[PDB]
RNA sequence: UUCAAAGAAUCAUUCUUUUUAAAAUCCGGAUUUGUUACUUUGAGUA
RNA sequence: GCUUCCUUCAGUACCUUAUGAGAAAUCAAAGUCUUUGGGUUCU
């Protein structure tokens, strides 16, 4: 009864669990928001670990339309709820597709710059932090032939128990998505 | 140390003159409502200490000349010379002193301690033709061309200069084995000061 | 007005080196310029550099190791054949033993030696000593 | 500056954040409607934008609405045939010409008139190269006055 | 250190990362009973909701802001 | 094969006939404050001295070590 | 406007292998994708 | 409200200083030039 329908895959380990959790939330009306999992769905998930003592964190790949309409609007509440339920840190992202420039889709004629790789990456960075909003990207080229993206977020997150850990998780997720090193921070 | 700072205050090295000199900006704390420039003073202390250390690092003290063409720093520099080993110049610097081999009063040191690179600029300039490092007890407004260490003080106020010199001497003594720490140094300021 | 961002950037860098700066704010970043900088870094002449993203043409600030003698663009990006390279390098850079003559080549930007190794010459961006 | 020796850099420069700020309550539709109303009321793009910034609480129509304001006007169909800046230039030229007609000896004015004509021709050319102007559109000193409306 | 700079927002509008000096204002008249909203450096005058009174005197930079009044910055 | 001296600040490397350029020597402390035997060294090129940036360079060098503490 | 990432050899560097999207094609596997300049290989030249 | 002081824009001069330049006179442009190529018109 539903639950399989809330995701858009063949049920696998953690996606199903997430769906169940969502359903429970819908049923219950925890904290404030109600009937918001009626609106939500998901495409897929990925559990990822980090350089830690412990902890595994979760990507939730969401169909783009849904993300634009509902998830963008109520994200903080949702994420917090998820955290409360499943102690694994979670991040929503939109499953947005990337297209090669020179290639010729049946669709379009000229790729929109929304779909360009760089743009997509930027958008996913924006997504992944969402309690907060980016202040300034800044890409340190190390002398070793590496590139580090040194992102710095606003205030707001500074009032939380999970700060540094959260940042680390974000970094890890970014790496997973785009084989890119990243580092996160805030201002004093 | 707070004591040193207090002493400085009692004298006047906290006030630098009007005219700031962009490279000296960092040492200056802020300007006043008057039209003067207050030196950061902690910086003065640390810098002074560093200078003293550098001086000590010279193997023998005799080949570290000191200079002031000013009438009222001359005494101070003489005192300094007496207390450490160092030559003083005092007053009229001769333009050939560090270059002109054949001159009578030649004497080429391993360090030059100017009191003011504004007035005693010739000496400073010379320091370049014989690779002499140069430390300078310079003001707010002073030019730091060729000076390695700039101790920010004031040179106008003779008493202040004297005090600074005394402090430097004390530091050098401490660095050497002669007057151990915890004990204050016997000799006074006023001893260094002009008249 | 701007024309060749890259050239301007290189000039700025050179100026900085001459003064003996440490840091230097290359003011419009460009993919090409970034590539050039990376290349320089690889061959040791430059330290780190923090391409700062505005929401425009970015700024780079770049960390200098006091090591560059000169770096430069050679405008008119002359197409240059693989055989034609040697003479050009003789003309330009101070010794056969060192300096690098950077070509944009259909296998990305790389130095004259690299080009030789590959086989393709291409258009000639610039150089350093 | 294209024509004088002026070299000033007075400029709007927009903030780093380009997703609209938290305090902005207006939904996009409402703002679009407002824009439309403004357009109807006789305002030009720039002016409209200014009005939006000042009278209503909204910094940039681009952050609230994905589209820029000219684009939305076009969509709504209340876009001018003759682009803002170009139109303004034409107006200025017309004014200059009237003065010249009145007052024949003004040399400085004449010189400036020439400059404005030249600028129009640049702008005009650019618009032709796109598709905002038709290719059959020279600008004429005789017609000009009628064109602006 | 050109990258991590501290107190130089007293540079020109062309800093390391360009900001604007302008900002928005939560504003209230003495006794209109509302958040009116405003832009510092507003050219055209703003009339408050009810009795249409000058809230901002227009000027060559940073609107003079009428009478006593009070303004919070919009923040964020 | 005389390998010339690298200005410790700017790395410019300095020839025989430079003079001007100076090898300033800073003496160490051992707990008390007394002059330790050792000596930490900085060569400074002539160019920097001429400029007046020399003092700044020295400060930076000190900071890089532990010798003084404020940087600028 | 597809940035990058990882593995093996050599004396920090060199040369190599592998994958990271979307569309059409072929029996889950495997293989085509603007024009010209430029460049590389050729071909053909007494 | 004006006045000053700070910072900053755009003008606009001057002063010292050039391990910058120049044949020198001098020049913060006449500099970043045998470490020669940002663009371009003229001679
Ligand atoms: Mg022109
Ligand atoms: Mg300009
Ligand atoms: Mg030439």
């Amino acid at each position: 009864a539903v639950q399989k329908r809330v995701l858009k895959s063949n049920p696998s380990d953690l996606e199903k669990e997430i769906a169940q959790c969502l359903l429970d939330i819908e049923l219950s009306s925890s904290s404030d928001i109600k009937t918001d999992a009626k609106e939500i769905k998901l495409l897929s998930c990925d559990l990822i670990e980090v350089e830690k003592l412990k902890k595994k964190t979760i990507l939730i790949y969401i169909p783009y339309k849904i993300y634009t309409t509902y998830v963008r609007k109520i994200q903080r509440k949702l994420i917090n709820e998820l955290e409360k339920k499943t102690k694994k840190y979670v991040v929503l992202v939109a499953k947005r597709t990337i297209l090669k420039g020179k290639q010729k889709n049946k669709s379009f004629k000229i790729i929109p710059r929304s779909r360009t790789l760089t743009s997509v990456y930027d958008s996913i960075l924006e997504d992944i932090v969402s309690p907060s909003e980016i202040i300034g990207k800044r890409i340190s080229m190390k002398a070793d032939g590496k590139r580090v993206f040194k992102i710095m977020l606003d205030s707001k997150e500074r009032q939380r128990d999970n700060i540094e850990e959260k940042l680390i998780s974000f970094a890890a997720v970014y790496k997973k998505i785009t084989r890119r090193d990243a580092v996160f921070s805030l201002p004093p | 140390k707070e004591e040193s700072i207090a002493k400085m205050l009692i004298c006047k090295v906290h006030i630098g003159t009007k005219n700031l000199e962009n490279k000296m900006k960092r040492y200056v704390y802020t300007r006043a409502k008057d039209g003067v420039h207050i030196i950061n003073l902690a910086k003065t202390y640390e810098k002074l200490q560093l200078a003293a250390r550098i001086i000590v690092a010279i193997s023998n003290p005799a080949d570290v000349v000191v200079v002031s063409a000013r009438p009222f720093g001359s005494r101070a520099v003489l005192k300094f010379a007496q207390y450490t080993g160092a030559q003083a110049i005092a007053g009229r610097w001769t333009p050939g002193m560090l270059t002109n081999q054949i001159i009578q009063k030649f004497t080429e040191p391993r360090l030059l301690i100017v009191t003011d690179p504004r007035t005693d600029a010739q000496s400073v300039k010379e320091s370049a033709y014989a690779n002499i490092p140069v430390i300078a007890l310079c003001d707010s407004d002073s030019p730091l061309e060729h000076v390695d260490i700039a101790i920010p003080c004031n040179n106008k106020g003779k008493e202040s200069i004297a005090l600074m010199y005394w402090l430097l001497a004390q530091e050098v003594l401490y660095l050497k084995g002669v007057i151990p720490r915890s004990e204050p140094w016997n000799v006074m300021v006023d001893m260094f000061l002009w008249r | 007005v701007r024309m060749s961002v890259l050239a301007d950037c290189l000039k700025t860098i050179n100026n900085a080196e001459k003064r003996g700066r440490r840091q230097v704010l290359i003011r419009p970043s460009s993919k090409v310029v970034i590539k050039f900088l990376q290349y320089m870094q690889k061959k040791g002449y430059i330290g780190s550099f923090e391409i700062v993203d505005d929401h425009r043409s970015g700024k780079i600030v770049v960390n200098l190791l006091g090591r560059i003698n000169k770096c430069a663009v050679i405008s008119p990006r002359y197409d240059v054949k693989l055989d034609e390279i040697e003479k050009i390098i003789t003309s330009i850079l101070p010794s056969r033993l060192f300096g690098h003559l950077i070509l944009t080549t259909p296998y990305g930007i790389m130095d004259h030696e690299e080009a030789r190794r590959k086989h393709t010459g291409g258009k000639v961006l610039g150089f350093f000593f | 500056r294209m024509y004088g020796k002026g070299k000033g850099i007075s400029s709007s420069t927009l903030p780093y954040k380009r997703k609209q700020p938290s305090w902005l309550k207006q939904k996009p539709s409402e703002i679009e409607d407002a824009i439309i109303k403004l357009a109807k009321k006789g305002q030009t793009p720039s002016q409209i934008g200014a009005t939006l910034r000042d009278n209503y609480g909204i910094p940039q129509v681009k952050s609230v609405t994905g589209n820029k304001i000219l684009r939305i006007l076009r969509a709504q169909g209340i876009a001018t045939t003759i682009p803002e800046d170009l139109y303004f230039l034409i107006k200025k030229a017309v004014s200059m010409r009237k003065h010249l007609e009145k007052n024949k000896k003004d040399k400085d004015c004449k010189f400036r008139l020439i400059l404005t004509e030249s600028k129009i021709h640049r702008i005009s050319r650019y618009y032709k190269r796109k598709k905002l102007l038709p290719s059959n559109w020279k600008y004429q000193s005789s017609t000009a006055s009628a064109l602006i409306a | 250190n050109p990258d991590p700079v501290e107190e130089s927002k007293k540079h020109k509008l062309k800093r390391l990362i360009p900001t604007p000096n302008s900002y928005f204002m939560d504003v209230k008249c003495p006794g209109c009973l509302q958040i009116t909203t405003l832009f510092s450096h507003a050219q055209n005058v703003v009339l408050c909701g009810s009795c249409n009174i000058m809230l901002c005197q227009p000027t060559g930079g940073k609107c003079k802001l009428t009478e006593g009044c009070s303004f919070r910055k919009k923040i964020e | 094969i005389y390998i010339p001296r690298k200005c410790s600040a700017t790395s410019r490397l300095i020839p025989a006939k430079e003079h001007g350029a100076v090898q300033i020597n800073v003496g160490m402390v051992d707990a008390n404050g007394v002059y330790n035997g050792k000596t930490e060294t900085f060569a400074i090129s002539g160019h920097v001295r001429q400029n007046g940036e020399s003092d700044a360079c020295l400060n930076r060098l000190m900071y890089e070590k532990k010798l003084l503490s404020f940087q600028n």
